[PDB]
């Protein structure tokens, strides 16, 4: 049937529920020294970014928050470019979790955990940054409202209040949300594990999970609700981190498409992150019968209905600039195509809206070499979005007198190539205790290829 | 500890006859790069005139004291407005 | 089964999140220490929303 020849091409030749459960359960419970090489030489690489991390920190709290070579007119530099990345990449990775689930789809079954997983840890690495660029780390609760025996609260105006709002609950909802889609499966990872602390483990995360015909449908109106609550929060944690630059009259920053665009910017830059870290998970670990190659075609379709907003957003952004007869955001054209970062807005036209555009083609989109160097093309290109909105709006702007530059120290590379120690630490901690693909969602759409088989 | 290298002094180039000024200097550039942090950054009024500082001539000033003063409307503002007696 | 009543109580408890949350903002910029922060005005409508909004899907997920 029409409804069979869709289902049949997100799984591989033939499983039951226990090939779907052996293949994720030999992934996981896989005795250490045991596990495959390539983890441990991988998971060291990724200790070592902790490492550095950890002392961009150390360096960063001890000397100071001027180690970063933010200037005065440009005080926003690597600290907010990566921030509002490493969130960004953290969006598709609910949309592909919980969007999708919304829609019913069922693309998202193997991309589900490998994407819900991949934004809890793209934030474990964003949460930070509102956390460290301020020059005080240690007042940073004083963003929340508490009674303090002074008087003073936070000031639910400015969107920096409304980012600790939003990072705060995208932490503990796309945490939650992602532990919900995991009791099911480490319960399946108890009863599989024929190891006692072992089983033990599991079978205290995975609570007291039992199966159950009432669990099950009180766990699918949880996770139907949480899908439909994570929805608006997604669209709103990076609309609310796009309106961090929107509430300012900047020049570069007042644009007020920024919310439906930064939202589409997270959705770009995460997918190629997802595609990124799915074309290893496929290959290394051998997963070929689960995450197929039509995942990676609607992966690339997605993240083409969503780069082509971007390339939308940067023409509702030179137009609209343009339209509006200013001085000072006609220079906002004049400074990005020409002047001295022109060459990021052209690192960004070329990365976004020339090389990603490759994706319309299937020949570019099921070939996995295209659709992992269209990736980075798009995380390099969309991490030049975020200099040329921050960085490139802030050091021309008013005032000719307050024209910086912000050349990044090495403390924001230290910084920020270690954040990828963070969070390669735990996805590949993840991998190893964790399913990194769910299993009652992959039991579905094996028990959904059977019941479409049947009819025919 | 503050003036104790700022380079270039320009007290040895002097003459004690020509003290103040002389035209005997080959200039014979030997350097490349050097940092000079100067504040401002950017020093030309790039079409920000009405403002940055606004400039004018008495020749056009006695004519009409109002000429750089732009007649704008009461600008609407959404955010409130607060009294300060 | 015929149906849960968890969708009643996420519900409840994420109106208790946004009334509980708009009432803190205005609450803390209208009766308790309001500020003069901006030119803006102590009720400001917007600005509330954003951080209502987030402390209506916080306290739903939390009963999810």
């Amino acid at each position: 049937s029409a409804y069979g020849k869709m289902l049949e091409e997100l799984l591989g030749p033939k499983q039951t529920y226990e090939s779907v459960t052996r293949t994720i359960g030999d992934i996981v419970l896989t005795p250490i020294r045991k596990t495959p090489w390539g983890w441990p030489v991988g998971f060291v690489i990724a200790a070592l970014g902790l490492l550095m991390y950890l002392f961009s920190l150390a360096v960063l709290f001890t000397v100071g928050v001027g180690v970063w070579g933010i200037n005065i007119p440009v005080a926003w530099g690597f600290d907010i470019i990566n921030f509002v990345w490493w969130i960004g990449i953290g969006h598709a990775g609910t949309l592909i979790s919980a969007i999708l689930l919304l829609f019913r789809q069922d693309w998202r079954t193997s991309i589900n955990r490998a994407a819900e997983a991949m934004t809890i840890f793209a934030v474990a690495c964003a949460g930070i940054y509102p956390l460290v660029h301020t020059g005080r780390p240690w007042l940073d609760y004083w963003m929340l409202p508490y009674p303090g025996t002074l008087g003073m609260w936070p000031q639910f105006r400015s969107a920096l209040e409304w980012d600790v709002f939003a990072i705060s609950t995208y932490a503990t909802v796309s945490i939650l949300f992602w532990y919900l889609g995991l009791i099911p499966d480490l319960a399946s990872l108890r009863d599989r594990a024929t190891n006692i602390w072992v089983k033990r483990f599991y079978g205290f995360l995975a609570l007291g999970w039992r199966g159950g015909a009432r669990d099950w449908n009180r766990y699918e109106v949880a996770s139907l609700i949480l899908a439909g609550l994570s929805t608006p929060l997604v669209l709103s944690v990076h609309s609310i981190i796009s309106l961090d630059f929107a509430i300012s009259q900047l020049p570069g920053w007042h644009v007020t498409v920024f919310p439906p665009y930064f939202v589409a910017g997270a959705v770009y830059c995460g997918f190629a992150m997802v595609i990124l870290l799915l074309v290893p998970l496929r290959r290394w670990y051998k997963l070929h019968d689960l995450i197929t190659i039509k995942h990676f075609d609607l992966m690339g379709k997605v993240m083409l209905a969503s780069g082509l907003v971007v390339a939308y957003g940067y023409f509702a952004e030179i137009f609209y600039a343009w339209y509006s007869a200013n001085i000072y955001e006609y220079f906002l054209i004049t400074n990005r195509t020409m002047g001295p970062y022109a060459w990021s807005y052209w690192a960004l036209i070329v990365l976004n809206v020339a090389i990603p555009q490759l994706l319309w083609f299937k020949r570019f989109r099921v070939s996995l070499p295209w659709l992992f160097f269209i990736s980075i093309c798009i995380n390099i290109g969309m991490w030049f979005e975020r200099w040329v909105i921050i960085v490139l709006s802030l050091h021309r702007d008013f005032l000719p007198s307050s024209w910086g530059y912000y050349t990044p120290s090495v403390w924001d590379i230290s910084l920020y190539a270690g954040s990828f120690g963070w969070f390669f630490f735990l996805f590949f901690l993840f991998i190893r205790l964790l399913p990194a693909i769910s299993i009652f969602e992959v039991r579905d759409l094996v028990h959904k290829t059977e019941t479409e088989k049947a009819l025919a | 500890r503050v003036g104790n290298n700022v380079g270039f002094n320009a007290y040895r180039l002097r003459t004690s006859a020509t003290p103040w000024f002389g035209v005997g200097l080959e200039v014979a550039k030997v350097g490349e790069n050097y940092k000079l942090a100067s504040t401002q950054g950017h020093f030309l009024m790039e079409g920000r005139k009405k403002d940055l500082v606004r400039y004018g001539t008495l020749a056009e000033y006695v004519e009409d004291e109002k000429f750089l003063q732009v007649e704008k409307e009461e600008p609407i503002s959404l955010i409130g407005e607060y009294e300060y007696n | 089964y015929r149906g849960t009543r968890l969708p009643w109580v996420i519900f409840g408890a994420g109106l208790l999140g946004a009334s509980g949350m708009f009432a803190l903002q205005t609450w803390i910029n209208l009766v308790e220490y309001p500020l003069n922060i901006g030119g803006r005005p102590l009720f400001s409508w917007p600005a509330f929303i954003p951080a209502t909004f987030e402390g209506m899907v916080l306290l739903s997920a939390f009963a999810a």
